[PDB]
C-alpha cells in the first residue's frame, strides 16, 4: 500500500489514519479497492486533473539525503553574529 | 491532537472512571482561563506578521545569513524561513489555545530535527528566531496571557535544541 | 464489463489559465460503469455540465455478463 | 471538542482562528457550566435509566430475549445491559465536551464490523439507545433535555 | 576475551557501539541498562590508551574486558570462581525499561544484528519522535527509480519502532519550490512550474 | 575483513580455482603501489592532530554548531566531535593500507547512520568535515597517493549520506 | 533524572543565557514549597506498608484479580504485587522531593507497558491500584501536601494508561 | 544537584529517602534564598568582572595575546573573553544548584581535549578563572565571597 | 542552462538526447564565445550602471527615497543599491548560462513573499531594474543590446 | 544536476561575486571541446545496442553468470541485467554531455550499491560489465573523446565498487 | 485622577464622600488592573508606534521636511519624534490615572504658546497625534483600543 500510494500519488503517505483507510479497504476488496480508492480520491482530482500526468511531488529526508548529500554539505553553517575568521586572510592577501 | 477537557476525558476512559472531582477541578481550572486564552490568541493572529518582521530583524536579517554562503540567503530560502516562522507563531497559538503541547509533539517536532539535519537549515538560529517570537509576542499579549504564551514557545525551542 | 460515452463541459471560473484548456474545458471520453458516478459526481461539484451520455457497451437489462 | 474542531479547520487551512471561531469558544466556554449540569445529573440518575431503557427495549421486541435472540439469558442480558450503560457514559462525555468526537472515536466507527462478528441486532440497539433518550430527557429540563437529546439523535443515527 | 578468538568473532564484524553491547551479554549476563554507562565503557574502548593503573595495554577490546571484569558487578556476582550466567527473568529482578531490546539481546540471534540497538534506544527516550513511516521503520522503501526494496527485517534485523498514534503528521520535504509544501500554502500544486 | 589479495584469493575460492594470470594482474597492480601508501600511512599517522585540527577549523568551528544549542556544544560534545573525527581518520588510513573498503564497511558503516540518526548528529556536517580532512590529507601525502587516499574519504562519506 | 533545579538549569543552558527573574522565580517557588514535600516523604515513608495493604484491599482484591484465572490469584502473583507496588511508592516519593516528572519517566514508567503486555499484568488494574494509593496518601499526608502528590500520581497512571 | 545526588543515592540500594539523606537537602532549602541572590548579584555585574578579569589576565600573561599567541587579534581575543563569560555563566549555574554537577557536565568532562585541539595554554584559561574569581569576590560580602570562591576554587582545580 | 534543459527533458522521458536537442546545444556551444563578451563588458560597467539605475530610480518615484519610504537614510539606499547589484549579477549570469534557470532560482522564487515581509515596493524595484536594463544597453551594439534586453525584461516582467 | 556552467555559476554565487578571468577561462575551456562531445554522444547513441552486445559477449556472458546458479540466468535475469546495462550507458552518455558526474550522483547511484545488495546482484561483475562497455565505446569514439567518456566510466566502477 | 476629581469636590462643600462618589471611585479601582494591562502594552511597542506614527505624518504632511519646513534636517526630525515620544508617554499617564488631568498639566496648557514661539505647525503635531492612534489602536483589541483611542482624541481635540 505505501509503495502504490508513492506510485500513484506524487507523495507517500501522511497519517496513520490515511493509511488505516485504505488497510480497511484492502481487507474487503483487495488490490483492485485500493488502487481504485487511491484513484478515486478528490486529492488526486484537485492536483493532477483531467490531463496531467502523476508526478513526483513530495520526498521524505532520508531519500533526499540519498539524492544529495554526497560529500555533504560544502556551505558551512554560517550563524548569525558569531565570530568568525573565514575569508580575512584571504581579505589581507588582496589587499596586500 | 488533544486539549484540556478532551485529555481528561481519556485519562479518565481509558481508566474506564466517571468525572470525579479532581478531572472535575481541572476541567473548570481551565474554565476559568477560557477568555484570556482566546484574547491572546486574536491579538496573535491580528499581529501575526509583524511579530515575525520584527523576530526576523532582531535574530536573523542584517547578518552573516543573509550573506552569501548564509542559508537565509537567495528569495527562495527567505521566504521558506519566513514561512517556517509562521508556521512556529501558529502552532504556538494553537498550543496556548487548546492548553496542551500535545499538538506540538504530533505535528511540529516530530522528524523535525532530522528533516533540518538533511536540508541544512541552523538549528541554533532558528531556536533564536523562535525566542525573537517569543519575546515579541511576549510584549504584546502582556502579563495576562504572557507566560501561557511562553511556556510553549519554550516547548518548542527545548524540542529543537 | 460496461462503458459510459460521456460529453461534459466543465468550466474553470476562478483559476484563468494560460495555455490552451480547449482539450480541459469541453470533451468526450469513456469511462467504465463502476467509475461512472465518482466522474459524474467530479463533474458537478466543479459546476460542469453533462451534455449526454450513451451506454455504448452494455445492454439494457442484462442480469447476468455483466461483471466486472 | 470544539477547541479541537476549531483547530483542525484552522490547521488544515494554515491560517490563525477567524473572529468567528473565537466567538464560537467563548459561547462554548460559557455553556460550559450548563453543560456540567448536564452531564452531573445524567450521572447521578444513569442506573435508573438503564434499567428503564431496557424494560422499554425488551417490551419493544422481546426476542432478543428469547431462546434463538443473542440476549438470551442473565448474563446475556447483563451484558446488553452493560453496553446501554456505555453508551450513556459516551453521550455524558460528549454533553461535556460540546460536539462529538469523543463518542465517534469511541463507540461509533467500527461499531457496525463489531456487532456484525457478534451478531447482534444493530436496528434493536438503536431501539434501546432511543429508550435511553426518554427516559434521560424524561429527568431534565426542556431545553436541557433537547441538548441531552441532539447527543442522543447522533448516537441513534450514527448507529445506521 | 582478551584472546584471538573472541577478537576474530565478536570484535571484527561488529560496530564499536555493538561490540558493547555483546560484551555486556558475555561478560555480565545482561544487558546495557543506562546511557551513561554506554558513555563509559565506549569512551574505554574508543581510545588508544586509557590506562588505569601503570601499564598501559589497555587499547580498544583489551582494555574495555579489563574493565567489564575488573567492574564492581562483576566480582560481586560472579566473583573469582563462577562462569558468568544469563541473568534473565528467572534469576534476578528484572528491569522492564529495555525489556524488548534485553530478550532480543539475551536470544541466540543476537550476533546477527548489526545495527546498534541499545545506544538507539536510549537516545530515543529522550528525543521526539522520529519520522518515518507510522508503521516500523523498515515500511518506507527506498526512494530510487523503480526500486521497491523494503528491507526483509529477517535477512539482517535492523527493526526499529517508534509509538506513532494516530494524529501525527509526517512531515515531508517539497520536490520543487519550498514556498509550495501544500501545509503553509494550501493552494501550492496549481501556481506554476 | 579483506585485502586486495584475501579478496581475490576468496574471489578464486568461492569458485574453486586455481589462481590464474588475471589473478596475477590484479596481484601485481596492488604490489605495485605497496611503498607509497606505507609512506602515505606514516605520514598522516605522525600528522594525525594537525590534520584533525585543521579539518575542524576548515568545516565545523566558527558556526552555529559550536553556539548554544547547536550539536557541538559543550566540552562533552566538543571531544565527542573530534573523537569520531579521528575514528574516521584512522580507518581511513587501514583502508588505505589494505587496498579494500571492506574494513569500512564492517567496522564504521554498519548501523552508524541509524545511530547519528537516534542522536540527532547532524550526518551533512559530519560528511562535510570528513571532506575537509581528505583536502588536507591529500594536501600532505602529495601527489602519488593523495588519489589513493580520496578514494575512501568518497567511500566513507557515501556510505554515511 | 531533573528535578525543578536542575530543569531550569538545563533549560536555560541550551540557549545560553544567565539566570533571568522568570527563573528565579520557579527556583523560587521550588525553595518556598520545599518544607512540606520533606515532611509528606517521611509521611509517605513508615506508613507505606499500610498504605499498599489499604490501597489493594481498596482496588486489586475483591474483584476477578484473585479468582481463578486472574492475574493475581496465587501467591507469588499476589507477591509480585506489593511489589510492582512499594515502586510507584518509592518512586513519586522522589518526585515528591525532587519535585519534576523526569525521574518517573526514566526508571518506572518507561516500556512498563511492554513489559505488562508481554507478561499478562491488567494495565487497568494496575492504574486503579495507582489511585487508590493516590487516594489513601492524600488521606494521609494532610490538605495542602495532599496535592503534588496528586499530582505526580496522576502523571504516573496517565503516563501508564 | 544535591537533590539529584541524594535521591539517586538512595535508589541504588532500594529504599526510601533516608533520615541521614531527611537533612542536608533541608540545609539546601533554607540556604536556597541566600544561593539565589548570590547569583543574581554576580549575574548583575557579569560584564565588569569579565572585563576586569581579561584584563588582568592579559597583563599577567602578555605572551598570549603577543603574535605567536593563541588570542592573537581583536577577534582571537573576542573568543577569549566570550569564553570567560562561559565559564562564568556555568559558575552561576553550580552556585544556584548548590553542587558542581551541571557545570561539571557542560563546560569540564573533554576540556583538555577541546583544548589541545585548539592549542589554547590551559594554565592561562586557569589564571584567567583566578582572575575572575577575585573581581568576583571584590563585589561581595566575606560569607557569599566565599561560597562563590569555593565554585571558583574547583573550576580552577579541575582545569589542571 | 541549456544543456540541463535538455538533459532533464531526455532523462524524463526516458530517451536518448533527440537531434534537434544537440542542435541547440550546438547553437549555444557556438554562441559561448559572444555570451562571455557581453557578461566581460557588464561586469566592467557594473558600478556606472547601478549608480545611474539609482540615480534615474530616484528621479522617477521620489517617494521611495522619502521619511516614510522603505529606503530613506543613507543605509537604506546603500541597501537598495546593494539589491541592484545583486540582480545585475544574477543577469550576467543569466547571460552566461543561456537562460533564465540561475535568476528563477536565486533571486525570483518568493521575491514577493521577502519584499512583502520587508515592505518594500516591488513596483519600484522593477523600475529600478528597468533604469538598469537602458543603462546597460547603451553600453552595448544592437545585437548585444537586445540579447542582454531579452534578460532584464524577464527580470522586469517575473517582478510582477 | 549540473553541468560545468552551472557548476561555475553556484560555485560563485555562493559567494556572491561576478565572473572573473578563473570562471571565464573555466567556461571557454568547456566551451573549447563542445562539439567534440556532441559527436561522441551521436556516435554512442547510434551504437548503443552493438556496445551492449560486445561488453556482454566479453565480460558476462559464457561463464557461470549465464548457467543455473548464476545472477545472470533465465530470461527474466539477462534482460534486467541488459536493461541495467544500457541504463549505465546512458547516463554516462549524459554526464559526458553535461560535462559533470552530479546527474551520476543524483539519478544513478544513489542507493544503487545497497540495492544490488539486496538483491544478490554481483557488483564485480557489474564493474566489470562497464568497464567492458568503455572500452568499446573508447574504440568507437577516438583518441578525441574516448578519454572524456572515460572518465565517466570510471566515475561509475569507483561508485560501485 | 479619578480620585484627586472626586475627594477633592466633595471637599468644596466640607461634606464627606458622597454616597454617590462611593460608586465611579469603585469602577475605577475595578478596572485598573484593564488600564494597568493597557498601559503596559502601550508602554512596551513605544519604539515601533513612534517610527510609524513619524513615517505616516512625513507622507501625509511632507511639507514639513522640506526645506522650509520646521522639521527639516536629521536633527530637527529626531526632535519631532521625540515630541511624538513626550505625548505617547502622555497618553500612557492619561490611561493610568483614569483622566486626563496629569496629560493636560504635563503638555497641553501652553502648547499653543510654546509651538507659536518655535514655529512649528501644531496641526501638523494633532495630525501626528492620529497617526500615533491609528498605529496603537492597531496594536489592541477593540475594547482596549477604544479605550486607549479616546485619550487620543482628547490629545487631538485639545490640540486645536
Ligand atoms: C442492548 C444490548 C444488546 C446486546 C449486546 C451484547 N454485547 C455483547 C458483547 C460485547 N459488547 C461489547 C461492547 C463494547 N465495547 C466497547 O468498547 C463499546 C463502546 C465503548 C461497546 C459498546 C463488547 C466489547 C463485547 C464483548 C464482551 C465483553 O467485552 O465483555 C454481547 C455478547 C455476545 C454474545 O452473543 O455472546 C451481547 C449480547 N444484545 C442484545 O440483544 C441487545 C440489543
Ligand atoms: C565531527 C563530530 C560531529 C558530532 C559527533 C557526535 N557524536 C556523538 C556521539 C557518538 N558518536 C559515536 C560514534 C561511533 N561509534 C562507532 O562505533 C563509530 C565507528 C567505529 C562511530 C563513528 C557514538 C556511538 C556515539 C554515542 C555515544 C556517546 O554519546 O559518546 C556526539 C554526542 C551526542 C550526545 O551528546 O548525545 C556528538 C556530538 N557532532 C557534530 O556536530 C559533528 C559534525
Ligand atoms: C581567556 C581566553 C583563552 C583563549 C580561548 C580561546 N578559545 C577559542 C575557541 C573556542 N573556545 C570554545 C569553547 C567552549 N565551547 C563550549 O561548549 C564551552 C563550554 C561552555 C567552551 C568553553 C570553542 C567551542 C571554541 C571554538 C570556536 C567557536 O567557539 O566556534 C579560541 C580560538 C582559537 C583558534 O585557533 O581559533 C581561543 C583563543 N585563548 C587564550 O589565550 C586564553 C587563555
Ligand atoms: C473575448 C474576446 C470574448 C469572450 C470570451 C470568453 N471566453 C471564456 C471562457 C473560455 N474561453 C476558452 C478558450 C479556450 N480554451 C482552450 O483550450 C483554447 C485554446 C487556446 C481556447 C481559445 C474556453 C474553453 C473557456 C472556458 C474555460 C475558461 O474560462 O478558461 C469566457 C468566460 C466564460 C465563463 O464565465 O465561464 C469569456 C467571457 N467574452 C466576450 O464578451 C468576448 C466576445
Ligand atoms: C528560518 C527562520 C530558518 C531557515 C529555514 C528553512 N526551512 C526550509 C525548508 C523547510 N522547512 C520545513 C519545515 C517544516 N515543515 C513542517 O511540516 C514543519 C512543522 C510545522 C516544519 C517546521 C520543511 C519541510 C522544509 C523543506 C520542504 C519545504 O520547503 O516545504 C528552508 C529552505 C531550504 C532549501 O533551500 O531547500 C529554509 C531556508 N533557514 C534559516 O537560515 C533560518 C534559521
Ligand atoms: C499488581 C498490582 C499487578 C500484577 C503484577 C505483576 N507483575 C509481575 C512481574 C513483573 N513486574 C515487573 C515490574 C517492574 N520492573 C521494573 O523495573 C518496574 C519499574 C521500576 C516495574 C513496575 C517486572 C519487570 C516483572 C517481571 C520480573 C519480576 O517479577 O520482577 C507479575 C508476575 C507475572 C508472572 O507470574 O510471570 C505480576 C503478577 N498482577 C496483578 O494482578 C496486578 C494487576
Ligand atoms: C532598492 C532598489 C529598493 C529597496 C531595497 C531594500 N532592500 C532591503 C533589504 C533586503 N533586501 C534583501 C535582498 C535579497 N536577498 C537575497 O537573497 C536576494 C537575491 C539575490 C535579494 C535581492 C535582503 C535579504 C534584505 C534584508 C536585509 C539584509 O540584506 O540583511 C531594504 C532594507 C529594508 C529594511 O527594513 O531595513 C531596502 C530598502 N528599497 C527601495 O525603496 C528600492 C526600490
Ligand atoms: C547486469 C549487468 C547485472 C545484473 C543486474 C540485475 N539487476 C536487477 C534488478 C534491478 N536493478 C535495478 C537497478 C536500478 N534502479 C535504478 O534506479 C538504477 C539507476 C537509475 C538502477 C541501475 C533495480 C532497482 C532492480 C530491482 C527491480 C527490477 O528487477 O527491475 C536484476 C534482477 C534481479 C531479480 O531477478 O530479482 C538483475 C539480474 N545481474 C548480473 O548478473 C549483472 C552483473
Ligand atoms: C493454594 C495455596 C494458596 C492459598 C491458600 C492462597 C491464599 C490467599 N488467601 C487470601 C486472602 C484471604 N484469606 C483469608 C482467610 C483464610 N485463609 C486460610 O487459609 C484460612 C482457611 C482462612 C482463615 C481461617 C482472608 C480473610 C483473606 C482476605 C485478606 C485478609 O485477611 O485481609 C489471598 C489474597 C487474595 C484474596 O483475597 O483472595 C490469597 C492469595 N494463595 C495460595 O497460593
Amino acid at each position: 500500500i505505501e509503495y502504490i500510494h508513492r506510485r500513484l500519488l506524487g507523495r507517500p503517505t501522511y497519517d496513520r489514519v490515511e493509511n488505516n483507510r485504505y488497510f480497511d479497504i484492502a481487507s474487503k476488496k483487495g488490490f483492485y479497492g485500493v488502487v481504485d480508492a487511491m484513484l478515486n480520491s478528490n486529492e488526486y482530482q484537485e492536483v493532477f486533473g483531467e490531463d496531467v500526468l502523476p508526478y513526483e511531488r513530495y520526498l521524505t529526508p532520508a531519500g533526499l539525503s540519498l539524492r544529495k548529500g554526497r560529500f555533504g554539505s560544502s556551505d558551512v553553517l554560517t550563524t548569525p553574529g558569531g565570530i568568525t575568521p573565514r575569508g580575512d586572510a584571504a581579505r589581507m592577501m588582496d589587499k596586500i | 491532537m488533544q486539549d484540556a477537557i478532551t485529555a481528561v476525558i481519556n485519562n479518565y476512559d481509558v481508566q474506564g472512571k466517571y468525572l470525579d472531582g479532581a478531572a472535575l477541578d481541572k476541567l473548570k481550572a481551565y474554565f476559568t482561563t477560557g477568555a484570556v486564552r482566546v484574547r491572546a490568541a486574536a491579538v496573535i493572529s491580528s499581529n501575526a506578521t509583524t511579530i515575525i518582521k520584527e523576530a526576523a530583524a532582531k535574530a536573523l536579517i542584517y547578518s552573516d545569513l543573509t550573506r552569501p554562503g548564509g542559508n537565509m540567503y537567495t528569495t527562495r530560502r527567505y521566504a521558506a524561513c519566513i514561512r517556517d516562522m509562521d508556521y512556529f507563531l501558529r502552532y504556538a497559538t494553537y498550543a496556548m489555545l487548546a492548553g496542551d503541547p500535545s499538538i506540538l509533539d504530533e505535528r511540529v517536532l516530530n522528524g523535525l530535527k532530522e528533516t533540518y539535519n538533511s536540508l541544512g537549515v541552523p538549528i541554533a538560529a532558528t531556536v533564536g528566531g523562535i525566542q525573537a517570537m517569543k519575546e515579541v509576542v511576549g510584549g504584546l499579549v502582556g502579563p495576562d496571557a504572557a507566560k501561557e504564551a511562553s511556556i510553549y514557545f519554550d516547548y518548542l525551542s527545548s524540542g529543537l535544541s | 464489463s460496461r462503458y459510459f460515452k460521456v460529453t461534459a463541459c466543465i468550466p474553470s471560473l476562478k483559476r484563468v489559465r494560460t495555455g490552451r484548456e480547449l482539450q480541459n474545458t469541453f470533451f468526450t471520453k469513456l469511462v467504465p460503469y463502476e467509475n461512472w458516478f465518482t466522474e459524474q459526481q467530479r463533474i458537478q461539484k466543479a459546476g460542469g455540465k453533462v451534455l449526454s451520455v450513451k451506454l455504448f457497451t452494455g445492454v439494457q437489462g442484462a442480469n447476468t455478463g455483466v461483471g466486472a | 471538542s470544539v477547541l479541537t474542531k476549531a483547530i483542525v479547520n484552522a490547521d488544515a487551512e494554515a491560517r490563525y482562528l477567524s473572529p468567528g471561531e473565537l466567538d464560537r469558544i467563548k459561547s462554548f466556554v460559557a455553556s460550559g457550566e450548563r453543560r456540567l449540569r448536564i452531564a452531573q445529573t445524567l450521572t447521578e440518575a444513569r442506573e435508573r435509566i438503564v434499567k428503564q431503557a431496557g424494560d422499554q427495549l425488551f417490551q419493544i421486541r422481546p426476542d432478543v430475549v428469547s431462546p434463538g435472540g443473542n440476549a438470551y439469558g442473565e448474563k446475556m442480558t447483563a451484558l446488553c445491559l452493560r453496553d446501554l450503560d456505555y453508551y450513556l457514559r459516551l453521550v455524558t462525555y460528549g454533553i461535556v465536551a460540546g460536539d462529538v468526537t469523543p463518542i465517534e472515536e469511541i463507540g461509533i466507527i467500527g461499531v457496525k464490523e463489531m456487532y456484525n462478528s457478534l451478531q447482534t441486532p444493530i436496528p434493536a440497539v438503536a431501539e434501546g439507545v432511543r429508550a435511553m433518550k426518554n427516559v434521560a430527557t424524561s429527568l431534565l429540563s426542556g431545553d436541557d433535555a433537547a441538548e441531552a437529546g441532539f447527543y442522543f439523535d447522533y448516537l441513534v443515527g450514527a448507529m445506521q | 576475551g582478551k584472546s584471538e578468538l573472541y577478537r576474530r568473532e565478536f570484535y571484527q564484524p561488529f560496530i564499536n557501539s555493538r561490540v558493547l553491547e555483546l560484551a555486556f551479554k558475555h561478560f555480565l549476563g545482561r544487558a546495557p541498562e543506562s546511557r551513561a554507562e554506554v558513555q563509559k565503557y565506549f569512551s574505554i574502548i574508543s581510545s588508544p590508551i586509557v590506562r588505569g593503573q601503570s601499564s598501559m595495554p589497555s587499547g580498544g577490546l583489551y582494555a574495555l574486558i579489563d574493565a567489564l571484569i575488573d567492574s564492581e558487578e562483576y566480582t560481586s556476582i560472579f566473583g573469582e570462581d563462577t562462569v558468568p550466567y544469563l541473568r534473565n527473568l528467572g534469576v534476578e529482578a528484572q528491569p522492564s525499561w529495555n525489556w524488548g531490546a534485553a530478550y532480543d539481546l539475551y536470544n541466540y540471534a543476537a550476533p546477527r544484528r548489526k545495527v546498534p540497538q541499545f545506544i538507539t534506544l536510549f537516545a530515543d527516550y529522550t528525543q521526539p519522535l522520529p519520522n518515518q513511516h507510522p508503521y516500523g521503520a523498515g515500511n518506507d522503501p527506498l526512494e530510487i527509480q523503480f526500486g521497491a526494496i523494503f528491507k526483509n527485517s529477517t535477512i539482517n534485523p535492523a527493526e526499529r519502532a517508534a509509538p506513532i498514534g494516530k494524529d501525527v503528521k509526517r512531515i515531508l520535504i517539497r520536490n520543487g519550490s519550498p514556498t509550495s509544501n501544500e501545509r503553509g500554502n494550501p493552494t501550492g500544486m496549481s501556481e506554476g512550474a
